[PDB]
This record gives C-alpha cells, structure tokens and sequence, in this order.
C-alpha cells in the first residue's frame, strides 16, 4: 500500500505551491491512508506551517502504533540474531 | 439453527465478516444495560456516512464480536462449568476412567460374543449400572446421562 496506488500527477499541480511542498501532501495523505487499512487503526506562511505541523504529528505517531502494536524494531534486531 | 447465504450475498462484503455476523446473532437467539444502546448509535452513524468504507465497518463489527464472545466466554466457563464436564468426557468416553470399564468388560463378556439381538440393549445398561456400583462410584448424577447405544438391525 505503500509502493502503488499513489501517484504526484505532474500536471494538476498548481504554480502557488513549490514542487517539494507537494511531497509532503502525497505523504501525509498516505501515511494516513494507510495507518487506516492496513495497520488496523482508527483516530503564504501560516499555510507552510500547516503542512509541516500535520507531518511533525502524524508521522510521528505511524512509528509509536508501528513500534508498540508491531514491535517494529524489535524484529530488526531479532531478524540478525538468527537470520545473520 | 440458522444459516448463511452466498448466491445473494453483496461482492464488495469479504465472507470473512459475514461469518462473523453469523455467529454475533445466533449466539443471541439461543441465548435468548451499557452494551445495547452505543451501537446503536455507531450503526446510526455509519448511515450517516455518504461513501461505505468497509476499513471503517468492521471497526464496529469486531468490537460488538469480541464482547458478546468475551460475555460468552464467562458464562461457558465459569457460570457453566466446562472444565467439569471436559473431566466428564475424557473419563468415560476416552477410557480415562479404565478401572471401571474392565470390570464391566468382566461381567458383560458373554452377552456380546453372541450377534445381538432386541434384548440386549437393557442387557448391558444394567451391567454398566452393576459396574459403577462396584467400583463404589456412587452419584445419581452423570450416572442416568450415561446410555450405552446398541446399533442394531442397520
């Protein structure tokens, strides 16, 4: 759910807003997306601090529902313990 | 004892919740406070809802699933007490109790060697009744439960 389904259309991409800022839509939409379906879990200058303040929260907590409902890095380190 | 159905049921509905909806209500027909009322309104809210998200409607599926099967869970444990009668079952229909069977099988030999017959039905329910009295197992309960079955004629 991570590697399709999403796409940055190229043209659709309105001049007010720089070609990065429309990366971090396409990510906190999908980082929404997906804490939704496949993680099984349900919840100008001010416009730039918009994004940034709903990236520096919702990122933030796809790691805490991804390390203590998953266990994320515990694998990691298991995952070399055995398999390395 | 109902049922479930496939040649009508909806494409985008996975079966997976559709068993869980069969068995969420049947365990409330055979059964015959604060856990009716809010869903209630979280079925009213879904209808609300301008675009059916099913990410969205098995979030209130599952937990009206876990909780009749958590209230299930008490009364099929502790209320009706099934570790009794697993401890039932294991004795008598596994052999678990074998000390009474090889008496049994010492008294009820010879009318059994013979093909049976109408009679020997009643023939061994009172030797397994002589049996259990000999092994000073005396309860009049689980005793009359107990029927040995003659398959007869078929």
């Amino acid at each position: 759910l991570w590697h399709d389904k999403y796409t940055l259309r190229k043209s659709m991409i309105p001049s007010f807003m720089t070609m990065d800022q429309s990366r971090k839509v396409l990510l906190i939409g999908k980082s929404i997306n997906f804490l939704h379906q496949v993680c099984h879990d349900q919840t100008e200058n001010a416009f730039q601090g918009k994004i940034d303040a709903a990236y520096f929260e919702t990122s933030k907590y796809l790691l805490d529902v991804l390390n203590k409902k998953y266990s994320l890095l515990d694998h990691m380190q298991a995952m070399r313990r055995y398999l390395l | 004892q109902f049922s479930l159905r496939v040649e009508i049921l909806p494409s985008y509905i996975p079966v997976r919740v559709a068993e869980k909806i069969l068995f969420v209500g049947e365990s409330v027909q055979m059964f015959e406070k604060n856990q009716e009322d809010t869903f209630a309104a979280e079925l009213h809210r879904l209808k609300q809802q301008p675009l059916f998200s099913l990410v969205d409607f098995e979030q209130v599926v599952d937990r009206i699933r876990s909780t009749v099967a958590e209230h299930l869970w008490k009364l099929m444990v502790e209320e009706s007490d099934l570790l009794g009668q697993l401890k039932i079952i294991k004795d008598f229909y596994l052999l678990g109790r074998g000390e009474l069977f090889q008496a049994f099988i010492d008294t009820a030999q010879h009318m059994l060697k013979t093909p049976p017959t109408a009679v020997t039905e009643h023939d061994v329910n009172v030797a397994f009744q002589q049996s259990a009295h000999k092994v000073l197992l005396d309860d009049d309960n689980l005793l009359p439960l107990l029927h040995l079955t003659i398959e007869y004629h078929g």
